[PDB]
Protein backbone atom coordinates (compact mmCIF):
# COMPACT_ATOMS: atom_id res chain seq x y z
CA UNK A 1 0.00 0.00 0.00
CA UNK A 2 0.76 3.68 -0.69
CA UNK A 3 1.96 6.10 1.69
CA UNK A 4 -0.10 8.28 0.44
CA UNK A 5 -0.75 10.93 3.15
CA UNK A 6 2.98 10.75 3.95
CA UNK A 7 3.99 11.42 0.51
CA UNK A 8 2.29 14.58 0.18
CA UNK A 9 3.81 15.87 3.35
CA UNK A 10 6.89 15.30 2.31
CA UNK A 11 6.55 16.82 -0.76
CA UNK A 12 5.34 20.26 -0.25
CA UNK A 13 8.15 20.57 2.81
CA UNK A 14 9.52 24.05 2.57
CA UNK A 15 13.45 24.18 1.48
CA UNK A 16 15.49 26.48 3.27
CA UNK A 17 14.75 30.04 3.95
CA UNK A 18 17.71 32.31 5.12
CA UNK A 19 17.30 35.27 7.09
CA UNK A 20 19.58 38.23 5.27
CA UNK A 21 21.91 38.74 8.42
CA UNK A 22 24.83 40.48 8.28
CA UNK A 23 27.34 38.27 10.30
CA UNK A 24 29.67 40.28 9.75
CA UNK A 25 28.76 43.05 11.88
CA UNK A 26 29.03 42.63 16.07
CA UNK A 27 25.60 41.46 17.36
CA UNK A 28 23.34 44.07 18.35
CA UNK A 29 20.06 43.39 19.49
CA UNK A 30 18.75 45.90 17.06
CA UNK A 31 20.06 43.76 13.83
CA UNK A 32 19.65 40.33 15.76
CA UNK A 33 15.69 41.19 16.08
CA UNK A 34 15.64 43.13 13.01
CA UNK A 35 16.73 40.17 11.16
CA UNK A 36 14.62 37.44 13.14
CA UNK A 37 11.42 39.65 12.00
CA UNK A 38 12.49 39.75 8.04
CA UNK A 39 12.93 35.78 8.55
CA UNK A 40 9.40 35.72 9.97
CA UNK A 41 8.22 37.21 7.05
CA UNK A 42 9.82 35.14 4.85
CA UNK A 43 9.23 31.59 6.38
CA UNK A 44 5.26 33.12 6.26
CA UNK A 45 5.60 33.12 2.70
CA UNK A 46 6.25 29.80 2.70
CA UNK A 47 4.11 28.83 5.49
CA UNK A 48 0.97 30.09 3.59
CA UNK A 49 1.97 28.37 0.31
CA UNK A 50 2.62 24.62 2.83
CA UNK A 51 -0.52 24.91 3.99
CA UNK A 52 -3.11 25.87 1.22
CA UNK A 53 -1.35 22.32 -0.19
CA UNK A 54 -1.60 19.93 2.54
CA UNK A 55 -4.33 17.27 2.38
CA UNK A 56 -8.08 18.40 3.14
CA UNK A 57 -6.99 22.36 3.65
CA UNK A 58 -9.53 23.59 0.93
CA UNK A 59 -12.73 21.64 2.75
CA UNK A 60 -11.78 24.30 5.27
CA UNK A 61 -14.12 27.89 4.36
CA UNK A 62 -11.75 30.74 3.20
CA UNK A 63 -12.05 32.69 6.20
CA UNK A 64 -10.79 29.96 8.25
CA UNK A 65 -7.94 29.12 6.08
CA UNK A 66 -6.68 32.38 6.16
CA UNK A 67 -7.50 32.45 10.40
CA UNK A 68 -5.80 29.08 11.62
CA UNK A 69 -2.43 30.38 9.61
CA UNK A 70 -2.79 33.70 11.30
CA UNK A 71 -2.81 32.10 14.81
CA UNK A 72 -0.30 29.41 14.60
CA UNK A 73 2.30 30.28 12.67
CA UNK A 74 4.78 31.13 15.67
CA UNK A 75 4.24 27.81 16.94
CA UNK A 76 4.55 25.99 13.55
CA UNK A 77 7.67 28.18 13.16
CA UNK A 78 9.13 27.62 16.34
CA UNK A 79 8.81 23.48 15.88
CA UNK A 80 10.59 23.28 12.89
CA UNK A 81 12.94 25.50 13.84
CA UNK A 82 13.55 22.83 16.73
CA UNK A 83 13.63 19.92 14.16
CA UNK A 84 16.23 22.37 12.46
CA UNK A 85 18.44 22.86 15.15
CA UNK A 86 18.55 18.78 16.33
CA UNK A 87 19.24 17.64 12.49
CA UNK A 88 21.79 20.24 11.55
CA UNK A 89 23.89 20.95 14.66
CA UNK A 90 22.58 18.40 16.75
CA UNK A 91 21.14 21.10 19.66
CA UNK A 92 24.42 23.12 19.81
CA UNK A 93 22.49 25.95 18.83
CA UNK A 94 19.62 27.37 17.50
CA UNK A 95 19.29 27.12 13.74
CA UNK A 96 16.58 29.72 12.84
CA UNK A 97 18.53 30.04 9.52
CA UNK A 98 21.33 28.92 7.99
CA UNK A 99 22.65 32.70 7.98
CA UNK A 100 20.86 32.72 11.19
CA UNK A 101 21.81 30.29 14.13
CA UNK A 102 22.02 31.29 17.74
CA UNK A 103 24.88 30.45 20.27
CA UNK A 104 24.43 31.38 24.06
CA UNK A 105 25.55 34.51 23.88
CA UNK A 106 22.96 35.30 20.76
CA UNK A 107 20.37 34.04 22.87
CA UNK A 108 21.40 36.79 25.94
CA UNK A 109 21.88 39.62 23.52
CA UNK A 110 18.52 38.52 22.14
CA UNK A 111 16.68 39.44 25.54
CA UNK A 112 14.59 36.53 25.04
CA UNK A 113 17.20 34.01 26.74
CA UNK A 114 14.88 32.10 28.49
CA UNK A 115 12.47 31.94 25.96
CA UNK A 116 15.76 30.43 23.77
CA UNK A 117 16.79 28.09 26.02
CA UNK A 118 13.41 26.34 26.66
CA UNK A 119 13.37 26.34 22.69
CA UNK A 120 17.17 24.76 22.74
CA UNK A 121 15.15 22.25 25.20
CA UNK A 122 12.19 21.41 22.77
CA UNK A 123 15.43 20.79 20.06
CA UNK A 124 17.05 17.90 22.14
CA UNK A 125 13.72 16.21 22.99
CA UNK A 126 13.49 15.30 19.13
CA UNK A 127 16.38 13.51 20.22
CA UNK A 128 15.59 12.24 23.72
CA UNK A 129 12.41 10.85 22.32
CA UNK A 130 13.91 10.07 18.62
CA UNK A 131 10.91 11.98 16.53
CA UNK A 132 11.60 10.35 13.52
CA UNK A 133 11.56 12.66 10.07
CA UNK A 134 7.71 11.21 9.37
CA UNK A 135 6.27 12.00 12.69
CA UNK A 136 8.07 15.73 12.83
CA UNK A 137 6.09 16.34 9.18
CA UNK A 138 2.59 14.72 11.19
CA UNK A 139 3.07 16.48 14.23
CA UNK A 140 3.75 19.99 12.06
CA UNK A 141 0.93 19.37 10.47
CA UNK A 142 -1.40 18.73 13.38
CA UNK A 143 0.22 22.15 14.57
CA UNK A 144 -1.58 24.41 12.07
CA UNK A 145 -5.12 22.83 13.51
CA UNK A 146 -4.31 23.39 17.20
CA UNK A 147 -5.45 27.11 18.06
CA UNK A 148 -9.23 28.05 17.29
CA UNK A 149 -11.29 30.76 18.53
CA UNK A 150 -13.68 30.85 21.44
CA UNK A 151 -16.53 32.09 19.41
CA UNK A 152 -16.08 29.64 17.03
CA UNK A 153 -14.58 29.48 13.32
CA UNK A 154 -17.17 30.51 10.21
CA UNK A 155 -17.50 26.33 9.82
CA UNK A 156 -16.20 24.90 12.68
CA UNK A 157 -17.66 21.86 12.07
CA UNK A 158 -15.33 20.92 8.95
CA UNK A 159 -12.84 22.24 10.88
CA UNK A 160 -12.96 19.40 13.55
CA UNK A 161 -13.15 16.96 10.90
CA UNK A 162 -10.23 17.82 9.50
CA UNK A 163 -8.58 17.92 13.09
CA UNK A 164 -9.74 14.47 13.32
CA UNK A 165 -8.19 13.19 9.89
CA UNK A 166 -5.12 14.97 10.78
CA UNK A 167 -4.75 12.79 14.32
CA UNK A 168 -5.78 9.98 12.62
CA UNK A 169 -2.78 9.79 10.24
CA UNK A 170 -0.89 10.49 13.09
CA UNK A 171 -1.93 7.40 15.05
CA UNK A 172 -1.28 5.25 11.56
CA UNK A 173 2.25 6.39 11.45
CA UNK A 174 2.05 5.29 15.28
CA UNK A 175 1.10 1.85 14.63
CA UNK A 176 3.30 1.09 11.44
CA UNK A 177 5.91 -0.96 13.17
CA UNK A 178 4.31 -1.38 16.39
CA UNK A 179 1.55 -4.00 16.70
CA UNK A 180 1.17 -3.81 20.40
CA UNK A 181 -1.66 -1.51 21.36
CA UNK A 182 0.68 -0.24 24.83
CA UNK A 183 3.24 0.36 22.81
CA UNK A 184 1.04 2.64 20.37
CA UNK A 185 -0.20 4.03 23.59
CA UNK A 186 2.75 4.89 25.38
CA UNK A 187 4.07 6.98 21.90
CA UNK A 188 0.76 8.31 21.29
CA UNK A 189 1.23 10.27 25.11
CA UNK A 190 5.05 10.95 24.26
CA UNK A 191 3.89 12.74 21.12
CA UNK A 192 1.13 14.42 22.62
CA UNK A 193 3.32 16.12 25.36
CA UNK A 194 5.79 17.53 23.02
CA UNK A 195 2.97 18.96 21.38
CA UNK A 196 1.32 20.66 24.21
CA UNK A 197 5.37 22.08 25.11
CA UNK A 198 5.02 24.26 21.92
CA UNK A 199 2.07 26.36 22.78
CA UNK A 200 3.41 27.60 26.24
CA UNK A 201 6.60 28.58 24.05
CA UNK A 202 4.64 30.14 21.47
CA UNK A 203 2.69 32.23 24.12
CA UNK A 204 5.95 33.65 25.96
CA UNK A 205 7.03 34.73 21.86
CA UNK A 206 3.67 36.30 21.19
CA UNK A 207 4.08 38.55 24.88
CA UNK A 208 7.65 39.35 23.68
CA UNK A 209 6.96 40.36 19.95
CA UNK A 210 4.16 42.42 21.05
CA UNK A 211 5.69 44.54 23.80
CA UNK A 212 8.63 44.74 20.84
CA UNK A 213 6.57 46.24 18.55
CA UNK A 214 4.63 48.65 20.78
CA UNK A 215 8.11 49.96 21.35
CA UNK A 216 10.21 49.28 18.16
CA UNK A 217 10.77 52.85 17.67
CA UNK A 218 12.73 52.92 20.83
CA UNK A 219 14.81 50.00 20.15
CA UNK A 220 15.47 50.40 16.56
CA UNK A 221 13.95 47.51 15.91
CA UNK A 222 12.42 46.83 12.21
CA UNK A 223 8.68 44.96 11.36
CA UNK A 224 8.43 44.03 7.81
CA UNK A 225 4.56 45.69 7.45
CA UNK A 226 3.02 42.13 7.05
CA UNK A 227 4.43 41.05 10.31
CA UNK A 228 3.17 44.56 12.15
CA UNK A 229 -0.24 43.21 10.71
CA UNK A 230 -0.36 40.47 12.08
CA UNK A 231 1.29 40.68 15.56
CA UNK A 232 -1.21 44.15 16.11
CA UNK A 233 -4.29 42.55 14.64
CA UNK A 234 -4.27 39.10 15.16
CA UNK A 235 -1.93 37.86 18.25
CA UNK A 236 -3.24 39.93 20.72
CA UNK A 237 -6.75 37.86 20.71
CA UNK A 238 -4.61 34.76 21.60
CA UNK A 239 -2.89 37.11 24.66
CA UNK A 240 -6.62 38.07 25.60
CA UNK A 241 -7.42 35.11 25.90
CA UNK A 242 -9.93 35.06 22.68
CA UNK A 243 -8.40 32.37 20.81
CA UNK A 244 -6.73 29.52 22.36
CA UNK A 245 -4.84 26.41 21.99
CA UNK A 246 -6.39 23.30 21.72
CA UNK A 247 -4.20 20.97 24.49
CA UNK A 248 -4.05 17.59 24.79
CA UNK A 249 -3.53 17.01 28.49
CA UNK A 250 -5.05 19.48 31.29
CA UNK B 1 -5.73 40.97 7.10
CA UNK B 2 -5.43 42.94 4.07
CA UNK B 3 -1.28 42.50 3.50
CA UNK B 4 -1.82 38.71 4.99
CA UNK B 5 -5.14 38.32 2.67
CA UNK B 6 -3.25 39.63 -0.22
CA UNK B 7 -0.46 37.30 0.22
CA UNK B 8 -2.69 34.58 0.78
CA UNK B 9 -4.66 35.09 -2.09
CA UNK B 10 -1.57 34.81 -4.40
C1 LIG C 1 9.18 32.84 14.29
C2 LIG C 1 10.72 33.21 14.33
C3 LIG C 1 11.30 33.16 12.89
C4 LIG C 1 11.26 31.79 12.18
C5 LIG C 1 11.88 30.75 13.16
O1 LIG C 1 12.73 29.99 12.73
C6 LIG C 1 11.41 30.75 14.58
C7 LIG C 1 11.52 32.16 15.23
C8 LIG C 1 11.02 32.17 16.71
C9 LIG C 1 11.20 33.59 17.29
C10 LIG C 1 10.42 34.67 16.47
C11 LIG C 1 10.90 34.63 14.98
C12 LIG C 1 10.14 35.74 14.18
C13 LIG C 1 10.24 37.16 14.74
C14 LIG C 1 9.90 37.24 16.25
C15 LIG C 1 8.34 37.10 16.41
C16 LIG C 1 10.45 38.39 17.08
O2 LIG C 1 9.70 39.62 16.94
C17 LIG C 1 10.40 37.92 18.56
C18 LIG C 1 10.27 36.38 18.48
C19 LIG C 1 10.66 36.09 17.02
Amino acid sequence: CQPIFLNVLEAIEPGVVCAGHDNNQPDSFAALLSSLNELGERQLVHVVKWAKALPGFRNLHVDDQMAVIQYSWMGLMVFAMGWRSFTNVNSRMLYFAPDLVFNEYRMHKSRMYSQCVRMRHLSQEFGWLQITPQEFLCMKALLLFSIIPVDGLKNQKFFDELRMNYIKELDRIIACKRKNPTSCSRRFYQLTKLLDSVQPIARELHQFTFDLLIKSHMVSVDFPEMMAEIISVQVPKILSGKVKPIYFHT
Amino acid sequence: SSRFESLFAG
